[PDB]
């Protein structure tokens, strides 16, 4: 409705990119990202978002320079960084990405699932600085998205790589 | 409820040989090895045949017989011995002597890529050579060969404990991932071992990744996450392993194989008695004869490999599941078929 | 001439005169005949396009134009100036117009004006004076294309170059058609397959973007490229085209990766078969030997493992609604 009254709406492009992603038809929400930001150059979060569908269907790393895009229309975009540096990690050249973890984290100083996947990655690369309060931090804010009860930032496979209760690591499985 | 799947695909390490090391006349068996399933074939090409039993606990009963691969086939040095040695020195890929192939290790990619990662069976006899992976060749060689994140500085301090009440030795690493190492280097100084200690080698295919483990002498595991493939590899060269069991599902894993391989003693049930036991090992220079055969002599015999019974006694666990839901019985702890 | 050459566009301070002339060696001796400089480690002069080089960079430069000199391969220098660029300023084309007379007696003789990765906010005034960035763009180029007394070769970067930016399709792109018209063939447009990670499956999207651009596009080959993928390599033999998209291209631009010489074979499996593909993995296997580089057994890091999957994040924008902004006034209403 929005759309057909205002065939130049972003936001409503953007939302309803966002919901058919979560319907998992992305065609469509593709498209509706790409109109959002013909209809608005400067539309960074659309950018961060049509990356992050287009590498989920599966990866072309023109979401990786969709999401440097969307980093230098403004750096201060933390998520972006989270995204690139999320990719990196997934192409396997981990130090800069966790560069790039470090720097999203030091522009926005509570991150929880950055910081968590940095703290994954650190721990690939054996980083063992700060390392018993980096795993009270990660079970600190483990706990506290498990009793708010939405999404874990830890993943479930590094979960039981960490001293975390049965009890966590179950209800993160259950999430 | 983990399969051995390395009995298929990889025949040819069900042999084992040296020839004469350069001690005199003594057997450091992992220095310098020959393995390949037409080893046998070559015995009979050997200019001078050497064959002592492999003597574990029997006391002359149930090994006088045959048991060629429960003993050892050492070749005498020859000419041809040098002209091998050197070969690894300098690096000939391959020859052949006598009709029978012999190839480095190192680079029997070049000989197939697809034999190369363990599709197909590296099909030649082939030697190997602790120096060509720059190991001391009278040492005692620790080993570890999973990704580097299952380390935490608690284990690392288990191991240094370790190498320090144990001097004469050397740990093995991997560049896996590469950065890392540096990372801990740091930190191995940092409690005080200088750069020669450990030995950190590459990655390699497959094939290698696990022909390259019989070189060591023992195997040191991870408890905050044991290795699941790579210590069953290891068990595969034949090479034993020593873990504490910690609580969850992984920390287990490691102590079921050694379990089905029948010898508690690798099981570890805290952290100073795991200390106990790998520096027994590695300071009684007999026991590692006692364990090394026998793992060798019945890991074939052990369940674990053979996957016969496996498959059957999962499909039995199949009727279980089905004769009980399928009366409408409701899913239950399902225990001791 | 058939562009097909190496671009300094990633990485990379500009390193030793050695491996760079190993590069150009293996460029002469076996038929590469492009090579570009414009990496991202471009030290600050990317985006300062506007600063002038100190002769000690400068003869460095000379020593580039010199390479490529004495092993013949045309070298093409190319800055990216839709960063702090505007289209109003004539003062400012007269920059770039000195920058390029700078660098060409200095020997170059081919440039190419990269405007990928640009703002996108462009001043008011230069949005109502000009249409859209199209074509303020397309009539600098022009005017650049003029300037250098029409060069032979100068190749040129578009702000979309991709399947992802070629708004919304190709065929519907009003950027790219306003590309093509104002163009003349003189610049040769650079444009990197229907799909960033350009498997050059469809002939009929060269066909297209070609009619479209009104000229046979220039393959911008990063398929190989840290500029978005460095471990995305060809493990076996070399693809991306098909015999028939001869005619259809003037060149083929690759961005190498570490495993130097294993890019050094993929491209030269590209030159050979160029003028099928199992004897360029024929030749794989031949110049992996020949190679001897960085073998690794076949089997450097990216050995397979039992890996995670990465988590990513993403919210939802709120709108508003503007209020009346009117401010009128009159004296006398009534009667
Ligand atoms: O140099 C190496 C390192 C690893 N691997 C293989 O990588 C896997 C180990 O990694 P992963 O963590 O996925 O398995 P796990 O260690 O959990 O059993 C096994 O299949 C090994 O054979 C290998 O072949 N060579």
């Amino acid at each position: 409705k929005a759309l057909e009254v205002f065939p130049e709406f972003a936001a409503a492009h953007s939302n309803l990119a966002s919901v058919l992603q979560q319907q998992g038809k992305l065609q469509e929400a593709l498209m509706h990202y790409k109109e959002a930001i013909r209809i608005s150059p400067t539309f960074a979060d659309a950018y961060s978002n049509m990356g992050n569908t287009l590498k989920e269907m599966q990866d072309v790393q023109g979401a990786l320079q969709c999401y440097t895009r969307a980093i230098q229309i403004n750096p201060a975009f933390a998520d972006a960084h989270s995204n690139l540096a999320s990719i990196h990690k997934d192409s396997g050249n981990i130090p800069e990405a966790i560069a790039s973890y470090r720097t999203a984290l030091k522009l926005k100083p509570d991150f929880p699932d950055a910081y968590c996947n940095l703290a994954h990655c650190l721990q690939i690369v054996c980083d063992w600085t700060d390392y018993d309060e980096r795993m009270k931090k990660l079970v600190s804010i483990v706990a506290d998205q498990l009793e708010k009860n939405r999404l874990p930032s830890v993943h479930p496979h590094h979960s039981m790589l960490y001293p975390l209760s049965h009890g966590f690591r179950k209800a993160i499985a259950e999430r | 409820f983990f399969i051995g799947d390395h009995a298929n695909m990889f025949p040819h390490l069900k042999k084992k040989a040296v020839i004469d090391f350069k001690s005199n006349g003594h057997i450091y068996d992992n220095r310098i090895v020959l393995n390949g399933i037409d080893l046998k074939a070559f015995l009979d090409s050997l200019p001078d045949v050497k064959i002592v039993k492999m003597k574990c606990p029997d006391g002359g009963d149930n090994a006088d017989s045959s048991n060629t691969a429960l003993n050892m086939p050492v070749i005498p040095m020859n000419t041809i011995a040098e002209a091998v040695i050197e070969m690894i020195n300098r690096g000939q890929i391959q020859i052949t002597i006598n009709g029978f192939s012999i190839s480095n290790g190192l680079a029997t990619t070049q000989i197939n890529n697809k034999a190369a990662t363990g599709e197909e069976v590296p099909r030649t006899i082939i030697v190997t050579t602790r120096s060509q992976y720059g190991l001391p060749e009278d040492a005692i060689v620790y080993c570890n060969f999973n990704q580097l994140y299952k380390i935490d500085p608690s284990t690392l301090q288990m191991w240094a404990n370790i190498l320090k009440r144990v001097p004469n030795s050397v740990l093995w690493l991997l560049r896996f991932p590469a950065v890392g190492e540096p990372n801990i280097q740091q930190y191995a100084q940092n409690m005080g071992l200088p750069q020669n200690r450990i030995i950190f080698s590459p990655v390699a295919p497959k094939e290698e990744h696990v022909r390259r483990g019989q070189l060591a002498d023992v195997c040191l595991d991870t408890p905050l996450c044991n290795g699941h493939t790579t210590g069953m590899d290891v068990l595969w060269a034949g090479t034993p392993m020593v873990t504490m069991p910690g609580e969850t599902l992984a920390s287990r894993v490691a102590a079921s194989q050694l379990t089905c391989l029948g010898c508690l003693e690798l099981i570890a049930k805290n952290r100073q008695e795991y200390e106990d036991i790998a520096v027994k090992l590695g300071t009684d220079l007999e026991y590692l004869k006692k364990v090394r055969g026998k793992v060798w002599k019945q890991r074939i015999s052990s369940p674990l490999f053979n996957t016969k019974q496996y498959t059957m006694e999962l499909e039995r666990l199949y009727l279980q599941m089905w004769e009980h839901y399928a009366a409408g019985n409701k899913p239950d702890h399902m225990i001791k078929p | 001439r058939f562009l097909c050459g190496v671009v300094e566009g990633f990485y990379g301070r500009p390193w030793v005169m050695e491996q760079r002339k190993e590069l150009f060696r293996r460029l002469q001796k076996w038929e590469l005949n492009t090579y570009l400089y414009a990496p991202k480690d471009d030290y600050k002069h990317r985006m300062f396009w506007r600063e002038m080089y100190s002769v000690e960079e400068a003869e460095q430069l000379m020593t580039l134009i010199s390479a490529a000199r004495e092993y013949e391969i045309e070298f093409i220098y190319a800055i990216s100036p839709g960063l702090d660029i505007t289209f109003s300023n004539p003062k400012e084309v007269s920059t770039l117009k000195r920058k390029l007379d700078q660098v060409s007696q200095f020997g170059c003789r081919s440039f190419a004006l990269l405007f990928d990765d640009i703002d996108h906010n462009m001043c008011a005034a230069d949005k109502e004076v000009f249409s859209s960035f199209a074509h303020a763009q397309v009539s600098i180029t022009n005017e650049i294309y003029q300037y250098l007394g029409e060069p032979e070769t100068f190749l040129f970067c578009p702000t979309e170059y991709c399947g992802t930016f070629c708004y919304p399709n190709v065929s519907q792109s009003p950027y790219l058609r306003t590309v093509g018209e104002k163009l003349l063939p003189g610049i040769e447009v650079l444009w990197t397959g229907p799909k960033v990670v350009s498997k050059e499956i469809p002939v009929e999207s060269i066909e297209e973007v070609s009619k479209i651009i009104k000229r046979a596009p220039v393959i911008w080959d990063n398929i190989h490229a840290n500029d978005y993928d460095q471990k995305r390599l060809f493990l076996g033999p070399y693809k991306g085209r098909s015999t028939e998209l001869i005619p259809r291209l003037k060149g083929v631009l690759t961005n190498p990766n570490c495993e130097f010489e294993a890019n050094y074979v993929a491209i030269h499996t590209l030159a050979t078969w160029y003028k099928s593909p199992q004897m360029a993995l024929k030749l794989a296997l031949t110049e992996w030997l020949q190679e001897f580089g960085v073998p690794h057994q076949y089997s450097s890091r990216q050995v397979a493992h039992s890996g995670a999957k990465a988590s990513v994040v993403d919210g939802t924008p709120l709108v508003a609604a503007p209020s009346l902004n009117a401010t009128t006034v009159v004296t006398t209403v009534y009667q």
